[PDB]
């Protein structure tokens, strides 16, 4: 009835809908003070980024694209001293950067620029004032938020070295679901606790043979393998979503630093009931509700366990980019008995699969949501869910509330 | 490699899809990487519409290259022509596809599928979306259009319209309403609404309406080369434009300038004592070229503005606005780079902008008055309201856009000495 | 005596400016101080009409006061009457005037005119600028319209629309679009456009389009009992009300509902995913009771805002506006102070207002966005431009004009987790 | 060829087509910092200060009306504890206000309502802190500037008593205006000088029977009055328009203080070339141009003289509301003799005279502003005069540039 621990998942390739890891520069540049991402690509890529920043464009921020001409299409030791050249006028110009990042795109990638090596000589060159560092955003290699994962596991190798025990949150978060996070885990007397990504270059956690990280975030694959070779331990847990979701994170991170039942239940109490009364007002529109997902971002299947476990929705298909089998476990073993699961995507054969459910609720991308919504699908847009807090009691009926206000608005509507 | 934060246009690609996704009954494919459908967002989300372009993409990624990326070009095409039974197709390269070595005509031709398949040259490392799209629709007008016999009655083809553009839907339908009233019915207005059959029949019509020569100019030289059809070469937007633009059309057809003015506001407007205190206003005119070139007429000759900055980001626009910008004793400032044109409107010191959404964005750090003009715009510039800039109706919505930013005679009396 | 900065509408005698001014070969006198022509701006600036009003004033003043008053009003109507060559003439008494004692009816029949002089009571201590112009209406269409034989065709008169009218030029083009689809001609509109003579002819109308009840609502039900024509309770703004309307028109004539829906926009660009962030705004709207009860059911049922405060200045429209409030189960405000508005949108909170001019500058001070649905009005809610209220374009246009002032969905997630 | 003081001024009555003085508080309660302005009237009169004030409604003004409501009509409605209380409560949350105008009104006057009485009553009952006052603003009374010169002289019997000799500026200026003014006086060793009205109540001027006063507006009759009963003498000037008036008019306040020539022609020099070269960018447009002016403010004929004499503008018909000959003298021995002077206006036969001169410039009201346009006649809205720095010499070029602005834009816009 419940658990898909041992569901078979469709694994599927063919046209597909989604953002590359480009993207994920637009959250991680307001969350990284110190840093700058510089995309080496084409201006589809710049094209991509304006158009994705919206507001933010205007706002003096702290990326930007290399694009490629002509001449840097053909001779790699000449675009490789390009580059360079193109960095250092960029530094000269800007000493508020202390962090840099080489950004692989597809263009980048077919030319075959290794920017891991102009990462390294670039933070050679540049030392001891700004590190420079090399991932891939490139839609060849990652689909939306694993922009974000690549970006942390570049920065991991760097990181300080120490013996100390302390925990690291993983996962860019709103800086108030952070705040949260610190609070509880302190009020649990556990400590010190830092996150990846730090607000400031100069304050990312050390990281050693004693650490132990859990993760915020579900698509945090890479990151994790290069925080256990540093010899970093992961706390396994369910994402935390909804009042299920985060008591179960607390309690995994709890369990792990010997915290007592009784400072446990003391200390969670209050928020636990706040967040259960704060979901309730949404449960008359969200309960007995036929859920789809279009694959985006990978918080698909911890959203999914929150909506039918928390909202009383019935589960349809599920599907998710990618899917982490050891890290997506703790929400496998959640997610209802029935739920169809997907990794990857055949556009029109998923769509197709679509129409013949007819689900009450359709997460699915901006370029999908329209088109739904004018053949009488009811959408919720999935960009939102990696744009609002929702992680944590606090936002627990926020995020139950992003997925009410389609239904209310259609209902309203007519 | 050129340092980039913000684009005035995005890459040809997307011009295709722009030409693709105003056309009925016609499907794009793209050779391109997983994410490049971004570009979907653009005609869902700004122009807000009710459909999935008709535009894939083959989508090849890291696990999927090499002799791979040819095959899913093929299966791209091949399914396409399956599920969606088009008049046509046109198939083109990304710019990441440009660096691999598939053949697109090649490959559609060893396909063999019933319709044709229109292959599209389209550089992307020197070239942008306005070219994109000219040349989308141009090898389209090439591909389909045959000489003919002409229409009985006198009737023109609007070419230049797309989707994504800067009030394409209500200049079609202004435009297409001044026509009307002289008595000359539109034929086939393309690329937007318009199917590949329609193309087949653009020689019937006895002349051709430029609206845009961005999007229409290279269609507009080869139907007159290949169907004998002339083109206007004035774009109606402003009174006196219009009303150039309609003898223009007069002298082509022999027919009479007929005009209905009975709605037609702004000269009156302008010329009212409310509008004494916008004499001379300096203003400072960006977008591209056809919208820059037309807005310093109206700005001058129309609302008594002094005209102190004009410049366009689009190229294949430089030598008419250098043209245009010499008649107000002004060097036309020729550039895609946003921070030359707030440098240039900084040393101008305007009292009023009219540019796109970026010199909206200067604007509001300079604390200065501003006006859309021109594309790239925001959503609030595709709206569900009639909202032309060409013809009559246009000159009345220009009029009251341009004025709105301006503080008013009085509030200005105020500052001043109180 | 009540302490007074703004008011939302002038003396009756203003109303009565603006139903002589509305029409044409009417001369009004009113019996009036030197001073008092400061309202002629209100038309040739605000209006900006192109010519003086149909009124003037007998101005009298400190040297002729007494026996001379009662002799500058006699000389003023014929002087009025010898110059212009009305068909009729009205006459009537501003508020100084009101307290002297003299009689515009009496001076008027001894002076003898040939056309009729339509004597004007407008109590100015009591009443307002919307009953001077219903009072003055109701009294020139007794005095002229008469029993007439039926149109051979379906037509009606369309009654309400005057000068200095909020979209009242627009809203009179876009409904009688509505009624010529459904293949029903206008017969006369009046006040506006109409001349004494086109009043006569009023009876031969088969039914009344009631377009405003502040300005119309007196002579329509006139109209019902000495002509014995129907006329429409429903004010077609908004989607909803317009097919509403269309309905009763139906009902009225026995002719189906035919629309042109072909550029209604609206309803799709409220449900498209751009606007789902539009639900459950909080918005506060005042103004006439016409506009307020269209505007109401427009934000609860076809944007999805939440309805917060609804109130109207007017309170001749109390009953309907009290009778729409409980619907959202909310308490109708009705007041003509500006300050109890203030505090009502201050104890609201909400996260839009829609008003009048008053309420643009109470939402500057509160930092509000704020969109106006409803006179007292500036020179900008006087647009060059096509912009209706009315029908299927009005709501397009209110839909534009009610968003433009929100924040987007993308800046407002900027906002609060960055 | 120059000189109309015995030219014969028609005297026209009839329909009119102008302010009333209410108007006046739109910019005096700009000027006057503690002061506020509450007229005793109609709703008619509230709407007219609406209308006229426009964006300043919205800045909490200090103006008001009490209107007038049915019960207060009435012949045993006591109207003066009912304007007691209105005032208790206005002053009661206002400790800001140090001077308050009762302002009269059509309706207050008809209605014979004491606002005089009610003044000293309600100063009474309100010292030290606010000192009330009483003057007309009617349509009945005062046409649009005049409502100033009513405001002025109400205030001149209860200002303090001096025998210093100093000089009074009159005339409500922009203070910008103002300043420029003071500063020339004070380099020509001319002072102390102060204003009427000053920026606050506690700063007012003396008057005495050695104060001088000198006009800088020309509507300023009764406040000539009122000021030569305190015992003042006036100093005759042609207004402080252009150069040439500029300079007249310091000359006469020169002469008056025994200031010498070679000290007046030293500091007068620069600012005169200043404005005369300010003035020549306006002259191929404005030259040669015909001229026609309504009655709205008195400013006309003054006005009329800088534009044929420094703007070789021709003059047509020069209209005003009111011509009080000893002030206007000096500026009538200037205007070119052909001109026609009308003191009033009768609007339908001076719109008739209008027509058939067919004159290249017509400065107006906003009532027959676009009307006029519409009929093909270039109009100067004459509003834009009191509410635009145009007095002494920095402001001559601007004053000129209001004239040639709406030829130029007429040439601008038909080509
Ligand atoms: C009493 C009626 C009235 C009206 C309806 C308007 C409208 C109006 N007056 Mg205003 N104006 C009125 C009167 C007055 N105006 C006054 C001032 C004034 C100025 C300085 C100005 C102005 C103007 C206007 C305008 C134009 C729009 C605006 O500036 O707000 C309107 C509609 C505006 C203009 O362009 O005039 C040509 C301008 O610069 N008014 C004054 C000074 C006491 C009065 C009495
Ligand atoms: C790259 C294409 C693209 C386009 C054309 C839009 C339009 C658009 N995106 Mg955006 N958006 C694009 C991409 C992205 N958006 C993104 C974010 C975003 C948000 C959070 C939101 C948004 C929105 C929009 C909007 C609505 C208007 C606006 O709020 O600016 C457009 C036209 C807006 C909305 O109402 O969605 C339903 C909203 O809340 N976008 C992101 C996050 C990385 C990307 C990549
Ligand atoms: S990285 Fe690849 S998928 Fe992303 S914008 Fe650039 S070319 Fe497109
Ligand atoms: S003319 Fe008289 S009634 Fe009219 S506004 Fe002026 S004072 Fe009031």
């Amino acid at each position: 009835t419940f658990g898909c621990t041992d569901s078979p998942v469709r694994r599927e390739r063919g046209q597909k809908a989604v953002f590359c890891g480009l993207t994920s520069i637009v959250w991680l540049h307001r969350k990284m003070q110190d840093a700058f991402f510089l995309v080496v690509g084409s201006r589809t890529c710049a094209h991509l980024l304006q158009a994705a920043a919206g507001v933010m464009i205007f706002a003096e921020p702290r990326f930007g694209t290399a694009v490629l001409e002509e001449q840097d299409l053909a001779g790699l030791a000449d675009a490789h001293k390009e580059l360079d050249r193109e960095v250092a006028k960029l530094l000269e110009r800007r000493p508020d950067i202390r962090q840099l990042f080489l950004v692989g795109s597809c263009p980048s990638e077919v030319l075959k620029l290794d920017l891991d090596r102009a990462a390294e000589r670039l933070s050679g060159l540049h030392a001891p004032h700004v590190r420079v560092y090399s991932y891939t955003g490139s839609g060849l290699d990652t689909t939306f938020t694993q922009g974000e994962d690549t970006c942390l596991a570049a920065m991991v190798p760097t990181l300080d070295t120490t013996e100390a025990a302390e925990l690291i949150v993983v996962g860019a978060l709103p800086d108030v679901v952070e705040d949260q996070c610190l609070s509880l885990l302190t009020q649990l007397g556990v400590g010190p606790v830092r996150m990846l990504p730090a607000r400031r270059s100069d304050i990312e956690p050390a990281v050693g043979p004693n650490t132990r990280f859990i993760l915020a975030q579900p698509f945090l694959g890479e990151t994790t393998g290069a925080l256990e070779r540093r010899g970093a331990k992961r706390i396994a847990a369910p994402f935390p979503f909804g009042e299920e979701g985060t008591t179960l994170w607390l309690k995994a991170v709890a369990d792990a630093y010997g915290v007592s039942a009784e400072k446990f239940e003391a200390v969670t109490a209050a928020p636990r009931a706040r967040a259960k009364k704060a979901i309730a007002a949404h449960l008359e529109t969200l309960t007995g509700k036929s859920l789809f997902m279009f694959p985006d971002s990978q918080l698909e299947i911890p959203l999914a366990r929150f909506l039918a476990r928390e909202c009383g929705m019935k589960t349809t298909e599920i599907a998710t980019p990618f899917l982490h089998k050891a890290i997506m476990a703790p929400d496998l073993a959640l997610l209802p008995s029935n739920t169809a699961l997907t990794e990857g995507q055949d556009l029109e054969a998923q769509l197709d699969r679509h129409e013949a459910i007819n689900p009450d609720l359709t997460v699915c991308g901006l370029g999908l949501a329209n088109p739904l919504e004018a053949k009488g699908h009811a959408t919720k847009w999935a960009i939102e869910l990696v744009f609002t807090p929702v992680h944590f009691y606090e936002q627990a009926g926020d995020l139950a509330g992003l997925f009410s206000r389609p239904l209310r608005r259609r209902a309203l509507l007519n | 490699m050129k340092l980039t934060l913000w684009t005035y246009e995005g890459p040809p690609h997307v011009g295709a899809m722009r030409v693709a996704t105003a056309m009925k009954d016609l499907q794009l494919v793209l050779h391109g990487p997983q994410g490049d459908t971004y570009a979907d967002l653009l005609f869902t989300m700004i122009e807000r519409r009710n459909a999935r372009p008709p535009v894939s993409f083959s989508t090849f990624e890291a696990s999927h290259m090499g002799t791979d990326t040819a095959i899913l070009l093929k299966d791209a095409l091949a399914a396409a022509h399956a599920r969606y039974k088009p008049q046509a197709m046109a198939v083109a390269l990304t710019c990441t596809a440009e660096l691999l070595q598939d053949d697109p005509n090649g490959i559609s031709r060893a396909l063999n599928l019933p319709v044709p398949v229109v292959p599209l040259e389209l550089p992307s490392y020197s070239r942008k979306e306005n070219y994109g799209a000219d040349e989308t629709f141009r090898a389209l007008v090439r591909a389909l259009a045959v000489p003919m016999e002409r229409t009985p009655e006198v009737t023109c083809n609007l070419l230049g319209a797309t989707a994504l553009g800067f009030r394409h839907r209500d200049d079609v339908a202004e435009v297409t309403k001044l026509l009307a009233t002289m008595g000359i019915k539109v034929n086939v207005c393309a690329p937007l609404g318009a199917s590949p059959d329609d193309l087949r029949k653009l020689g019937q019509a006895h002349f051709n309406v430029l609206m845009y020569p961005e999007t229409g100019e290279s269609a507009a030289r080869h139907l007159e080369r290949a169907c004998k059809q002339p083109f206007t070469k004035i774009v109606p937007i402003g009174v006196g434009a219009t009303r150039d633009f309609l003898a223009e059309v007069s002298k082509i057809t022999g027919l009479p300038v007929v005009t209905d003015e009975s709605t037609l506001r702004q000269p009156w407007w302008s010329a009212s004592v409310d509008s004494t205190y916008l004499t001379g206003k300096r203003v400072f005119i960006f977008g591209d070229g056809t919208h820059v070139i037309a807005a310093a007429r109206i700005a001058a000759k129309e609302v008594g503005f002094e005209v102190v900055g004009m410049g366009c980001y689009n190229r294949e626009m430089a030598r008419p606005l250098r043209t245009a910008a010499a008649e107000y004793g002004l060097e036309a400032l020729i550039t895609d780079d946003y921070l030359e044109v707030e440098k240039a409107i900084e040393a101008a010191a305007p009292e009023l902008i009219l540019g796109t959404q970026m010199e909206r964005n200067i604007a509001k750090k300079l604390g200065l008055p501003c006006a859309v003009i021109s594309a790239p715009v925001h959503v609030q510039d595709f709206p569900a309201r009639y909202a032309p800039q060409m013809g009559f109706e246009g000159a009345n919505v220009l009029f009251d856009t341009w004025v709105h930013p301006l503080v008013m005679g009085l509030e200005e009396h105020l500052l001043t000495m109180f």
